[PDB]
This record gives C-alpha cells, structure tokens and sequence, in this order.
C-alpha cells in the first residue's frame, strides 16, 4: 500500500494479534490502544 | 549528519464521518497548509460503533522544512522525550500527545480536543539499512532527545 515503509514498521497487537500499520496507533481489529506510544502520566 | 527525514505522517482518529471528523480535518490543515486524506475503517467493529469503509480518520503527510518544524512542536509537547518502544526495527519511529492545542493551535469549546500520531520516517541523502540504533543516536543528538528504556 505504502512503498516508503516496510512490514517491519508493523506493529504487533497484543490483545488480538493482529499486525497494524505504523499509524493510526489503535488496532484495526480490536481497537485496543497501542501500548508506550503515548507520555506516561505521573 | 547524515541521515535526514523522508517524511513525516500525521494522523486524527474519530471514529466516524459527521461534524467532529470534518473538524479534524480543519486541524490538519491549520496545522500543515496541505489537504488532509480521509481514511475509511478497515474492518466494521461492533462494539465500537465502527463499519467497514467508512471514513473515520484523517491524515497527512509532511516534507521538508514543514516536517521539521511539525516534528520540533510534537517533540517539544513530549519534553524531548521518548521510549524505545516509539523506534521501529526499520530505524523509523513515531509517537501521539494528548492534546492538539499544545501545538500552539488555539482551544475552540465547539471544536473540542484531538489526540495526535506522528510518524517518522527516515533515509539518507543519496539503499545501506537505517538500523534502529541509529535512528536512536540520530534522535538523541539531533534534539538532545532522551529514550526511555522499553516497557
Ligand atoms: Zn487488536
Ligand atoms: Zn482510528
């Protein structure tokens, strides 16, 4: 779909297992948010 | 100084067509100066309220001293600061804030807030792999960036 990125640039759902594009940073499958992508609150 | 950004991607989830995508668009524009690309879901998710094919995203892509610039306002709502887990095996790596508005975009109570994704992807200036390692000392010494170990 995109020839400027790899599969490798997937990430992997842990939830669901579903491999997801670099963006959005929710799964496409299951919609669980994609983890350490977001600043940790204090 | 060897290595440089290819392009920078952005992107707003709704979740579904109506006023607060079409807004989101706005955003994207305000933000960027290019038109943003409404995406359609991949898959109809029920407890969600998500069908298949409709738009329910938008996104954009960034070049140059835009992209620069973009990044440098997303990096510095993050405090320079990312994880390991944000670097891809690719030497590519991307991240999301919160809130919109800290990129210097004014608060609208009939706009509302968006969350953000950046994602960046890197190259060099000429095929030799970009290995994660790399973009790490990349982001390091090029914004005195700070890499948090992985979660
Ligand atoms: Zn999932
Ligand atoms: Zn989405």
């Amino acid at each position: 779909e995109d020839p400027e990125i790899s599969l490798a640039d997937y990430w992997k759902c842990t939830s669901c297992n579903e491999m997801n594009p670099p963006l959005p940073s929710h799964c496409n499958r299951c919609w669980a948010l994609r983890e350490n992508w977001l600043p940790e609150d204090k | 100084r060897e290595l440089r950004i290819r392009k920078l991607c952005l992107n707003i989830c709704v979740g579904e067509s109506g006023d607060r995508l079409t807004r989101a668009a706005k955003v994207l524009e305000q933000l960027t100066g290019q038109t943003p690309v409404f995406s359609k879901a991949r898959y109809t998710v029920r407890s969600f309220g998500i069908r298949r094919n409709e738009k329910i995203a938008v996104h954009c892509t960034v070049r140059g001293a835009k992209a620069e610039e973009i990044l440098e306002k997303g990096l510095k709502v993050r405090e320079y600061e990312l994880r390991k887990n944000n670097f891809s095996d690719t030497g590519n790596f991307g991240f999301g804030i919160q809130e919109h508005i800290d990129l210097g975009i004014k608060y609208d109570p009939s706009i509302g807030i968006y969350g953000l994704d950046f994602y960046v992807v890197l190259g060099r200036p000429g095929k030799h792999r970009i290995s994660k390692e790399e973009a790490m000392r990349w982001f390091q010494q090029k914004y005195d960036g700070i890499i948090l170990p992985g979660k």
